């Protein structure tokens, strides 16, 4: 616990899922796609890696972007939130492997096309199974 | 059977598309209209809340839509089901960045030509049957709280958007060749309006004319959106280009006049 908030988000903007522990600014997450996926200045696409960013002006400050994941096919990403450089690995195993999860139970939704809404109600319980792993 | 959704980041673009979607998914309580889980051949998915959280939008994202129109229901409401007795529609949300509103004017400046279609998976420059992409309605969304804002920067910015927006579709009129014109009324909608700042419709009516008005003077000294003589800057002006410009207000989340009006304007008009 006490790692603020993990949220998985389609790349046009829609929470699939959100949980939070500590109230996040929302501009936080919006500041982080802002630079990483629309203006794009210091970001690739990968697992586990970098995540790590400045945005400029565009559309404003930023602070430095937690650790997160891509999936294109889906188009959701991953967030895991940080607190400005307090830490413990973990979340980097946590965020990718649990795309791993996230992607294996409702991969097979985004193939419907009319629609923004996946289900992906269940999900918490093996969730809280995946936070205890790391401790 | 396309409305395009336009307008800034935080306009709550995104989330209002979740809204009308969501809307016969959920019970009056907000109750999930589907938790009699195991139907198969039915069973609508379940949904946790009328409207989900959100971050900025980075593509268009086109949705699947039905406006019921019981007869003297006008356009039934967004939240009733139907199961067919229905004129469908799709709603395109779309990206508010700067850097992601070019692409979709492109779409608003030529008219059949482009037709709209977006290629999804990403921006362009899995159901199949005979569906179609044609662009009768044009919805800007912008965030009445935040116009309050003694900055000011958003009005501007704002209202140069629309201006764009606005003008383009003006070019589309004189881009009635491609000799089968299509009158394109746009929505002006004044969201976040359940916070005790949002501007009164009136007013942004009234602050957009001015905005606009000022900026193709200001444009002007550096086309004429409107009148090619004015005085001042009218919506009713856009009249000529066979825009019915509307400025109307709502809110997406919490008390206030709800997105029904909206909802209300959208099916009167596919
Ligand atoms: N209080 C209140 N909040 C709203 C209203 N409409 C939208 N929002 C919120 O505004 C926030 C940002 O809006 P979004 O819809 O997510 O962003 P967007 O409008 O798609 O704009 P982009 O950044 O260009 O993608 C969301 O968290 C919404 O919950 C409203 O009417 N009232
Ligand atoms: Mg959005």
């Amino acid at each position: 616990m006490s790692l603020d908030a993990f949220e998985i988000l389609t790349t046009s903007g829609v929470v699939l899922w959100s949980r939070t522990y500590a109230p996040v600014n929302p501009s936080v997450v919006n500041d982080f796609i802002t630079d990483v996926f629309i203006e794009e200045k210091s970001a690739v696409a990968g697992s586990k890696n970098g995540g790590s960013a400045a945005s400029n002006p565009p559309y404003k400050h930023d602070q430095h972007s937690l650790r997160w994941t891509f999936v294109k096919e889906l188009g959701i990403i991953f967030v895991a939130v940080y607190r400005s450089l307090l830490h413990l690995p973990w979340v980097d195993k946590l965020v990718d492997n649990i795309r791993a999860i996230f992607v294996s139970l409702y991969s097979e939704q985004f193939k419907r096309p009319n629609t923004t809404i996946i289900e992906c109600i269940n999900f918490d319980k093996y969730f809280d199974q995946q936070l205890q792993e790391l401790e | 059977p396309s409305v395009l959704l336009i307008g800034p980041s935080g306009a709550g673009k995104t989330a209002l598309l979740t809204l009308f979607e969501r809307g016969p998914l959920l019970n009056p309580d907000g109750t999930s209209v589907g938790a009699a889980d195991l139907k198969n051949p039915y069973r609508k998915p379940i949904v946790t809340s009328p409207v989900a959280q959100t971050h900025t939008s980075q593509v268009p994202t086109s949705v699947e839509l039905a406006v019921g129109a019981n007869e003297d229901g006008t356009p039934t409401s967004y939240k009733v089901d139907l199961d067919a007795t229905a004129r469908k529609f799709l709603l395109i949300d779309t990206p508010g960045h700067p850097k992601l509103r070019g692409t979709t004017l492109q779409h608003l400046l030529n008219p059949s030509p482009s037709l709209t279609i977006i290629p999804t998976n990403a921006p362009n420059k899995s159901h199949s049957d005979p569906y179609k992409s044609k662009l009768k309605a044009v919805i800007f969304l912008l965030d009445a709280a935040a116009l309050a804002d003694s900055d000011g920067d958003y009005l501007s910015q704002t209202a140069s958007y629309l201006y764009d927006v606005l003008l383009s579709l003006q070019k589309r009129f004189h881009s009635r060749k491609n000799r089968a014109p299509s009158s394109i009324p746009v929505l002006i909608a004044a969201n976040k309006q359940d916070l005790f700042t949002a501007v009164p419709a009136s007013l942004v009516k009234s602050r957009l004319e001015h905005e606009l008005g000022r900026i193709r003077k200001t444009r002007q000294k550096g086309g004429w959106l409107g009148a090619v003589g004015s005085k001042e800057f009218k919506f009713e002006e856009m009249m000529e280009f066979d825009m019915e410009v509307e400025v109307m207000g709502g809110n997406v989340i919490g008390d206030g006049p709800g997105a029904e009006r909206w909802w209300r304007w959208i099916g009167e008009r596919i």
